[PDB]
Order: C-alpha cells, then sequence, then structure tokens
C-alpha cells in the first residue's frame, strides 16, 4: 500500500495506447504503471495550480497522509485502429461516492480537467473502485504526438520538465481529499521499459 | 512578455533563439532526493 491514505488506496494506475491490428488482434503499449521517500512539497509548488483549490491549498488543508508525488520514465517507444486510455483502481474501507480530477498543466497552469464520479463495488468487507479504460484527452494525444517527432531524447526531457498532471480523488459528499498525487516525467532510457519512484510529499 | 501554449512550449524546444516561455530552474538543481534522477 504505497499511495495509500487512511481513506483509499490506488492499487493500479496505468496509460496505454491500444492498438486493434484485426477484430481479434490488440496489441497494447503501456506508456506508465503502477501495479517512501519523502519530497518537500515546496520544491513543486510552481510546477502545480495556485491559489485557492490548487496544490498548496489542498496540502495545508489536510490530510498530509494523502499526498504524494510519483516520478515516471515514461515508456514512448511505441506506433482509426487506436485507442488511448488510462485504467485506475482503488480500495477503501469505506463506501463513498469518489471524484477523480485529473488536471494537465503546463508552467504550472492547468490546461485541462477531466473530472469522474466513481461509486463503490463492495468486494472482500472492503469496498473497490475502478476508473477503467478512461479516454486520454485529445491534448495528451497531440503532446505524446508532438514529443515523438522531436528528433532527440533530451529534447523530450526538456519539454517534459514543464508538463504535470495533478490528479485529486476526493469524497464527493465531504470534499475530504483521499489521495492527491502530482506527477512528474521523464523519458524512459531503459531496457526494462517504464519505471516509477513515489515519493511522500511532505511540508519541509 | 512569455507566452505559456502548446506551439510555443514546443517551439521552445526546437528552435530556441524564438523561445518565449516562462524560464525556470532545472529539477536537478533543486532539493531532490538522488534517486529521482535514478530509475529502478
Ligand atoms: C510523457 C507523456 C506520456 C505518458 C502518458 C501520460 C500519462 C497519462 C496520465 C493520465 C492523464 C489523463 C488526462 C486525460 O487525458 O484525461
Amino acid at each position: 500500500r504505497s499511495v495509500a491514505s487512511s481513506k483509499l488506496w490506488m492499487l493500479e494506475f496505468s496509460a496505454f495506447l491500444e492498438q486493434q491490428q484485426d477484430p481479434d488482434t490488440y496489441n497494447k503499449h503501456l506508456f506508465v504503471h503502477i501495479g517512501l521517500e519523502a519530497v518537500d512539497i515546496r520544491q513543486i509548488y510552481d510546477k502545480f495550480p495556485e491559489k485557492k483549490g490548487g496544490l498548496k491549498d489542498l496540502f495545508e488543508r489536510g490530510p498530509s497522509n494523502a499526498f504524494f508525488l510519483v516520478k515516471f520514465w515514461a515508456d514512448l517507444n511505441t506506433n482509426g485502429s487506436s485507442f488511448y486510455g488510462v485504467s485506475s483502481q482503488y480500495e477503501s474501507p469505506e463506501n463513498m461516492i469518489i471524484t477523480c480530477s485529473t488536471k494537465v498543466c503546463s508552467f504550472g497552469k492547468q490546461v485541462v480537467e477531466k473530472v469522474e464520479t466513481e461509486y463503490a463495488r463492495y468486494e472482500n468487507g472492503h469496498y473497490s473502485y475502478r476508473i477503467h479504460r478512461s479516454p486520454l484527452c485529445e491534448y495528451m494525444i497531440n503532446f505524446i504526438h508532438k514529443l515523438k517527432h522531436l528528433p532527440e531524447k533530451y529534447m523530450m526531457n526538456s519539454v517534459l520538465e514543464n508538463f504535470t498532471i495533478l490528479q485529486v480523488v476526493t469524497n464527493r459528499d465531504t470534499q475530504e481529499t483521499l489521495l492527491c498525487i502530482a506527477y512528474v516525467f521523464e523519458v524512459s532510457a531503459s531496457e526494462h521499459g517504464a519505471q516509477h519512484h513515489i515519493y511522500r510529499l511532505v511540508k519541509e | 512578455d512569455s507566452e505559456t501554449d502548446l506551439e510555443a512550449l514546443f517551439n521552445a524546444v526546437m528552435n530556441p533563439k524564438t523561445a518565449n516561455v516562462p524560464q525556470t530552474v532545472p529539477m536537478r538543481l533543486r532539493k531532490l532526493p538522488d534517486s529521482f534522477f535514478k530509475p529502478p
């Protein structure tokens, strides 16, 4: 239970491109996947939205154990029949209605927000939530295409310095922050493919 | 004054002579754990 507060645990997170070769054949490439050291949150505030409802506001409001930073090394090594998607799975001891807000940010400014509402399913004494094959927005699809058309890997990492994603999962009724996950990116060079480190965000 | 839009973002890296986006501290130069830049 790495990405887990007192109330919610994200067990799975993956962003992928699925290509339909023929009616019975599908090829799926994972860009990033999840399936703890501390970072001073003040070091990253500039890469995320400010003001009320922004990362600092959310962090100050707490709980402190709900805040995480994920560093992804993304696997971009991949080629009418394309689906770009993201899937994630969560578990809670409580039956809540949750909302998941995903903000794509550039130079700390919100470019798009996706908002998803998820209801609980009973599962072995606890409750499960799944966001299954959420379509990647057009901005993200275009961003990936532009990144891949850059001549050099160092150029891709340069662009990625100022591209972030903020995920805020909230109890809809109470507005309690269940999980807040800040995502930062580099390109993978590894032979194993996509990698990640998960960090706890702390006040200092 | 700088621009913060999608073409400008990639333009700044592809054609640095015409770059007009905000300037920032590189992640490598910030107070971050060593593991941040060394993948497993
Ligand atoms: C370096 C960018 C390629 C890595 C793949 C991006 C990770 C996707 C995170 C989920 C963001 C979903 C936002 C949306 O399109 O609704």
